[PDB]
């Protein structure tokens, strides 16, 4: 959040409040879909590439142990994991069915999402760039999943 | 996923029939050798660590230009990003291997490492070189003919296991070609 | 588009083979004899706007029977897109005396202009005088040099002999 | 949710994305160049003698049965066998459609384009191996020694493609023996007016598309056009 | 396609202007040289055979991993391709030289050809230096400091057109990059 | 891939039949003639190293002109490329005493030779004089048995067929 | 015959078009380039038994190998049969300064040319350095005039790029 | 095919001998004519719309029996064919003038025709009407002697360039009559 913020004000709100800073991340990756939950890889080589950093995003929703940790759960009561399966199914088919200038507006916003916060190097920016869905699946590392 | 008691299970539900003792002969003779099998999986992964060393390192020697420069294992970045996928591999077919079945392989490592080779440029016909000799390496582990290093074993035959690996690092092999 | 260089660029990609002796004596033609049709260029595109304005009442002097109603020149908003009309013409064989050969002619002034003629009711045996009034109105001398008018009239009557 | 790779249910991103787009616009292309190129053929109100399906009953719902089949081998080729279609698809259309470059940009992005046009073009002005009977055996040894080396990559290493085969099923062969020797007939019992048409296009269409300026190979085609029409491209295997 | 001539002309049609005096000053310029785009390309066809024999066997004895067993000049029908293709791509900047515009060579040969080398497993990263090879030898016979054959021209200046050549290599290299 | 299994379903797969009598036949001569040209196969194999150095050096010394400054041998890195490829060839014939027929030649060792020779200026005739030399270098019941020396060789002057 | 006449009929016989202004133009360079690829045609033609004889052997200087048994340069005939080919090249070179382009080169000379001399056991490298070394003996105001020896040397690296 | 400068080539060709000086006085020559050649493609270029209709109504005035029913101009269809193939082999004679020679009528329009016609219900003294009329058309074109007509050029004789055409049309009139 202290790379997304515009003026000094805003960093200064976003240091002093932790909680805020953390729905800062969430308002700025609902405006500009950039989520897991709206990635569409429009070929099965970037459906690929979304899935090399996905495995490494599971890894931290478990511990260095090995065990699973409260951070990825997917069922708190008896059927939830089904019902938690059968929802996201259905905000997945929500997420085909955008226009052309929503489809090509997360598309230039994910490659530039995975550039700023995500990009160190020369090739961390050169996958980026070429493949929009895999900088959609970089995740904060505060989340488990 | 579809291990080998659950592979034979949606045989018997694509036509709605009770398992029975006919088909538990080849489950039952599953289960008796699963001490071995227990035996031939914890030989790979205790050696598991140098044998992404022993194959990738062979496969640079085989053909150096793969270090040379328009080679894609040239920089510091892509050995370390061709020894990260050495290992994935191996952790792939000692999946499939405990499992009994292959259908942990071919979908949740293989399906789409076709196209995702071609459209990085990644060469296909040095990874089937980088795979083949573990696939060499895993049929000396099986049966204990390892020349620099043998393992402490109860006696007894062990080649079907064997055949079982290879006939793994081949699914592997005619999917990224 | 045709023109001196891709004909020949052409024709050599018709066997896959390489620019031969025979392809860059073709562009050796295309330097001596441009400067005869590159000075009719700049003459034409400095006096563009008093040529239209008598090619445009030629095709009204000896046929003067468009602006009666009910035919497709009755108005003058019409007579307007009439003039127009003929100045789209006259910057097309300015592009030519450009490239030297009919490339911007053939795909954008004949391709297509013998059936919207034919569907929007506009004659071209009637519109073929607008063109050929300018074929005679040529002083040798007096509007340009000797051999722009050996080839500026050449690019006229052939679209004379493209619409007829 | 994360990608179906891991721990998924059901197969997603069922969406049209830009090569299923790029795919619908050049398969409208080809029912837009067939349907014109088939306007030459039909050009009054009646069918003509060439655009006939078979004879028997049965004979005539084999043809489009072995087209249909013929279409998917095409679409059964490897990658390097692909790709040589792709390329020489789009250089036989250059001399196809010559004089235009706008009907040369067209046919440089869609790809499917370049086999309807000079897979039309060949019929429109009945340049096929089919539509020709040659006068005499002084022509017909011609135009049958240069279909052989037609056929010469139907076996490329000696052993046989998919592209050259006609039998799909069984006793599928011997509708394609008697559907060919009826338009033979045809072509040979076609009108007079037609056939010396055919024989002069097809005499230009092989000194544009093969001979490139060679004064032999322009030569053997003025003196027999049978074997001119005989001449394809070669990204057909047959 | 287009060429110089015709590059204005499609410019100028884009705001339906007649070309004056004024924009005519660069082709006015242009057929002054007439005689050295002909002095210029003379000496890439006179030694065009000879020059993807320099480039071919250059990216070989650079990059050493396409002449191993399995690789991408490894089959004798291979390398007659990739022979093939650098009589192409030599054949197709010699076109745009000779046009002074390179719209001959993104429609023709530029067009599809880098999803085609991947299609392939046609590796581009050393494809790019069979190109630069090229670059590096059409601005050596241009300028004539060629070093193992000199040629008759008249003297003066032909930096111009060296980069003329440059820019249109590397166009081909950023195409299929 | 020109085999004996290869080229007999191909024709199958031509008219679109089932493998018939005719056609399980050609797979019962691989079992008479299949123990000549196998017993031959691990004799190459197992003496491949004393080939090359031996009938190598053929091709320098009857051709010694190529050592000379200018031509193909003009080095070592070209007399050792020159080395690997009839190591090359001597694979591809090893190659095809295994598939029972010219498979790994035809599309490995043949198919597009006669273009690259010509452009990496490669003489042909140098290809031939070290091949010719390993064929005449036979003692028949020495390397191998008397009617394996036949399918050995057969392959040997197919390729000087194809490469002259 | 592939020349500059030859090819702007076939390009106007392609599109179905009359001569016009491009392919005009193409044989207006045939009016200053051919006084300098004429100039070099009788000074071939006027010297064509010198330059067959001590280039001629500048083949077998080169390549002295030939004079082995076994070889095309075996017999005194042969000898003069090979100067014969070279002498027939020369007449084509002449040939192709006069048509203006490389017409007669191509359709009599490098046409079947690789069939040939693979299965008659020639080398075209021996064939190669008898062309190349008229290239680099040809001085520029001496031989011929300067832009005449250009013109001449162009046809002839031609052919040692039709070779290989 | 042929034309006038590989004419020479082909009749040295025919003793193999070299071209020298014997035959270059009618090469020599040609390229002092050049200019009067091109000027002459130009004047016929200009006006083959109305040509051929001065030809192919010529020939009604002189024989109205094709529009009688039963001829050969009864039919719209028909009387395009007159007028499409007036033209092209006035197409191809502008290709002899512009070539120097009448090598691209004896493949393209003269062998066939004879044969063609025949097959058709051609009247064969059509043929000689239309092409004879249109010869003196021609001719009045390239000595400027149109009497309805006239065109700007330089001056000199040009009876040369109009016995060439002459040498011609009594080609393609004779066979096909
Ligand atoms: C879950 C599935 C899964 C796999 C199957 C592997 C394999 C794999 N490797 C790479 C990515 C890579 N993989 C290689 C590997 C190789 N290149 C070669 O030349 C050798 C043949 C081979 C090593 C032996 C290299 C070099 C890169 C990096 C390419 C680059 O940086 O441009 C990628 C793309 C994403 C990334 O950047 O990591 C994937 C999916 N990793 C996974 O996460
Ligand atoms: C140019 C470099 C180069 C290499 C890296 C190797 C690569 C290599 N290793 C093996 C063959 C093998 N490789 C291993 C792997 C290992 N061996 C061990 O003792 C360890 C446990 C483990 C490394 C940590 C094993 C177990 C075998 C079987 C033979 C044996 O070592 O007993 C083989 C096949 C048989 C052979 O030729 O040896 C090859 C090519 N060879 C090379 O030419
Ligand atoms: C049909 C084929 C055909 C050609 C090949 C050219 C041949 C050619 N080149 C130049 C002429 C020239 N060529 C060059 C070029 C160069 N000088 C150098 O020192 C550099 C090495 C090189 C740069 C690329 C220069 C500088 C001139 C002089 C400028 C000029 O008069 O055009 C000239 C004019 C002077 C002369 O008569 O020689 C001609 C006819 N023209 C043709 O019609
Ligand atoms: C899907 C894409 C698509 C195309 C690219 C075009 C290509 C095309 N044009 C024509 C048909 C035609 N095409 C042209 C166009 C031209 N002829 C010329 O002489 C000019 C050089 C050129 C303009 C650039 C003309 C004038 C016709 C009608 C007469 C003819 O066939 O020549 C036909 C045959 C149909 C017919 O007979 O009418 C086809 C396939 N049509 C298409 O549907
Ligand atoms: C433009 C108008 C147009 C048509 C009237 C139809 C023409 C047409 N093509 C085929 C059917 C076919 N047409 C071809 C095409 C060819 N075969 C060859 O040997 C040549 C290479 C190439 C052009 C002659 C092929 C390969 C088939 C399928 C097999 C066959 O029946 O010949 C049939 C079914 C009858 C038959 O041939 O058995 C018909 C009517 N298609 C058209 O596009
Ligand atoms: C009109 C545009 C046009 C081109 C640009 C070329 C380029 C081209 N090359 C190949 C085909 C090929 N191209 C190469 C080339 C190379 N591989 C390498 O290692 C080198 C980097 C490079 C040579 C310098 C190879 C090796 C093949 C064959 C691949 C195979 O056999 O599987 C193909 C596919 C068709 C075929 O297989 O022949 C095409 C289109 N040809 C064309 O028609
Ligand atoms: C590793 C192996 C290896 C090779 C095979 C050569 C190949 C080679 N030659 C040149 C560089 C060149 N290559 C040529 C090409 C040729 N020279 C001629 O005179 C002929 C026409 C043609 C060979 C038939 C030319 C003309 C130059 C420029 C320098 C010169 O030779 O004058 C370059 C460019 C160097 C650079 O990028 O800076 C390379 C890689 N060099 C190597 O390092
Ligand atoms: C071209 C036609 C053609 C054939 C049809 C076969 C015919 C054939 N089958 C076998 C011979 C045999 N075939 C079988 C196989 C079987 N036996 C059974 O009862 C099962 C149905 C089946 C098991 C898969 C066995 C077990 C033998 C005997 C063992 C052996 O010969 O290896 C033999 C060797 C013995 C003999 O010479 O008679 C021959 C020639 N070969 C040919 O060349
Ligand atoms: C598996 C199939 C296979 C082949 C058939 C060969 C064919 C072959 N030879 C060469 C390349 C070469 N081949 C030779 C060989 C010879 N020159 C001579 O004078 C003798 C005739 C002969 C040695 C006996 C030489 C000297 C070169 C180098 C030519 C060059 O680099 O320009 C190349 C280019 C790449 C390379 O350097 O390897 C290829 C593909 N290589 C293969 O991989
Ligand atoms: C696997 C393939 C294979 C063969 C085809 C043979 C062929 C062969 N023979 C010799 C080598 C020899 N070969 C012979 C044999 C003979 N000399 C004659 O005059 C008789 C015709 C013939 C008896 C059968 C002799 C006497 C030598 C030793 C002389 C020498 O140094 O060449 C060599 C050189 C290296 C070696 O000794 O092996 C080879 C390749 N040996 C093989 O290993
Ligand atoms: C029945 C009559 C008949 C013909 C008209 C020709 C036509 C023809 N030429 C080629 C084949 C060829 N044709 C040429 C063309 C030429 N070669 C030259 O020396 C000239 C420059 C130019 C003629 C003008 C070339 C270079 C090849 C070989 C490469 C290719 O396959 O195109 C092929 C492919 C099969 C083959 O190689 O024969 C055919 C059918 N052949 C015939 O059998
Ligand atoms: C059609 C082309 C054409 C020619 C090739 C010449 C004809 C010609 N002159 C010489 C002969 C000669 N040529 C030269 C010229 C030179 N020698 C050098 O060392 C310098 C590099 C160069 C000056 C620029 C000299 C000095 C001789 C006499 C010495 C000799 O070569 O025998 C030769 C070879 C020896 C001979 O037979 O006399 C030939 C064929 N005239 C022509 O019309
Ligand atoms: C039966 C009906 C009938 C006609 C339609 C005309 C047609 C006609 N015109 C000419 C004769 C001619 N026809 C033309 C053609 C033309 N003249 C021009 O000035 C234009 C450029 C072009 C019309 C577009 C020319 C140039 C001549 C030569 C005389 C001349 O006009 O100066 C002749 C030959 C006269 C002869 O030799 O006997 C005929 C028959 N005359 C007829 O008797
Ligand atoms: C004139 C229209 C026409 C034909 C041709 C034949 C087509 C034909 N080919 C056959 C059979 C056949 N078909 C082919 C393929 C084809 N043939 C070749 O010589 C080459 C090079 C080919 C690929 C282009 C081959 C090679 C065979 C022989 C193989 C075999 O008979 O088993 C059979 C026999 C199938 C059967 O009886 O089951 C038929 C009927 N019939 C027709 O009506």
């Amino acid at each position: 959040a202290l790379i997304l913020a515009q003026n000094d004000h805003q960093e200064k709100q976003y240091i002093k409040y932790p909680k805020l800073a953390a729905a800062a991340l969430m308002a700025s990756t609902e405006v500009t879909r950039a989520c897991q939950r709206y990635a569409v890889p429009e070929s099965i080589e970037e459906e690929f590439l979304a899935a090399s950093v996905d495995k490494v995003n599971k890894m931290r929703g478990t511990t260095a142990s090995g065990v699973y940790k409260s951070s990825c759960v997917e069922g708190n009561a008896k059927g939830q994991a089904e019902q938690a399966r059968v929802a996201a199914l259905a905000v997945a088919f929500r997420s085909a069915q955008k226009s052309a200038s929503q489809f090509a507006a997360e598309r230039y916003a994910q490659s530039k999402y995975g550039r700023d916060l995500f990009s160190s190097t020369h090739f961390e920016e050169g996958y980026a760039n070429t493949y929009p869905a895999m900088a959609a699946a970089k995740r904060a590392s505060s989340y488990g999943y | 996923m579809l291990d080998a008691f659950s592979r034979v299970v949606v045989n018997s539900d694509a036509k709605a029939a009770y398992v029975g003792g006919s088909d538990l002969q080849a489950l039952k003779s599953f289960i008796a050798d699963g001490n071995k099998r227990l035996d031939a999986v914890n030989s790979i992964v205790s050696n598991a660590s140098c044998m992404v060393s022993d194959a990738v390192s062979g496969m640079i020697c085989e053909n150096p230009g793969l270090i040379s420069p328009g080679g894609n294992c040239y920089t510091n970045r892509r050995m370390a990003a061709c020894l990260r996928d050495g290992e994935i591999i191996l952790r792939y077919v000692s999946y499939a291997l405990l499992a009994g079945d292959a259908s942990v392989l071919e979908d949740r490592c293989l399906n789409g490492l076709k196209e995702t080779y071609i459209a990085l440029g990644v060469p296909t016909n040095s990874s089937i070189r980088a795979v083949s000799i573990m696939k060499a390496q895993a049929v000396a582990f099986i049966t204990n003919t390892a020349t620099e290093r043998k393992m402490s074993f109860a006696a007894g035959d062990c080649t079907s296991l064997a055949s079982e690996v290879a006939s793994y690092f081949d699914r592997v092999g005619a999917a990224i070609s | 588009m045709k023109s001196v260089i891709t004909t020949v660029v052409s024709a050599a990609d018709a066997a896959g083979r390489f620019p031969s002796n025979s392809d860059l004596e073709s562009i050796q033609g295309n330097i001596q004899r441009s400067a005869a049709r590159l000075e009719a260029a700049e003459k034409l595109a400095g006096n563009h706007e008093a040529v239209v304005k008598e090619a445009g009442d030629a095709c009204f002097a000896k046929y003067a029977y468009l602006k009666n109603p009910g035919e497709a020149g009755e108005n003058q908003e019409k007579i307007n897109k009439c003039y127009r009309d003929v100045d789209h013409y006259m910057r097309l064989v300015n592009y030519c005396l450009v490239v030297g050969g009919t490339g911007p002619l053939d795909e954008w002034g004949i391709a297509g202009a013998r059936e919207v003629y034919r569907t929007l009711n506009l004659p071209t045996s009637a519109y073929v005088a607008s063109i050929a009034y300018t074929r005679d109105r040529l002083c040798v001398p007096r509007d340009m040099s000797a051999q722009a008018g050996v080839e500026f009239s050449a690019y006229l009557d052939y679209l004379i002999n493209a619409l007829s | 949710q994360t990608g179906l790779v891991n721990s998924k249910f059901s197969a997603r991103m069922a969406k049209k994305t830009a090569k299923q787009t790029k795919n619908k616009v050049d398969e409208y292309m080809a029912r837009s160049v067939q349907r014109q190129y088939k306007q030459a053929a039909v050009a009054t109100g009646v069918y003509g003698t060439q655009c006939t399906e078979g004879t028997v009953k049965g004979a005539a719902e084999a043809s489009r049965s072995a087209a249909l089949s013929r279409q998917f081998r095409i679409k059964q080729r490897s990658a390097f066998s692909k790709a040589h279609d792709l390329f020489e698809f789009r250089k036989h259309a250059i001399i196809a459609a010559a004089g235009c470059s706008y009907e040369e940009k067209m046919v440089t992005r869609f790809p499917k384009l370049a086999a309807a046009m000079v897979l039309g073009q060949t019929e429109m002005m009945r340049t096929c191996s089919r539509y020709v009977v040659p006068e005499s055996v002084e022509e017909e040894y011609m135009a049958a020694s240069v279909d052989k080396q037609m056929k010469r990559r139907g076996a490329p290493g000696g052993v046989y493609s998919l592209s050259c085969a006609e039998g799909v099923a069984k006793g599928q062969a011997e509708i394609a023996r008697v559907s060919a020797l009826g338009a033979a007939y045809r072509a040979a019992s076609k009108s007079a007016s037609a056939v010396t048409a055919e024989r002069y296009n097809s005499m230009a269409y092989g000194r544009v598309h093969f001979a490139h300026g060679c004064s032999y190979e322009e030569q053997q085609f003025n003196k027999y056009p049978a074997a001119a029409a005989a001449m394809r491209s070669d990204s057909y295997g047959y």
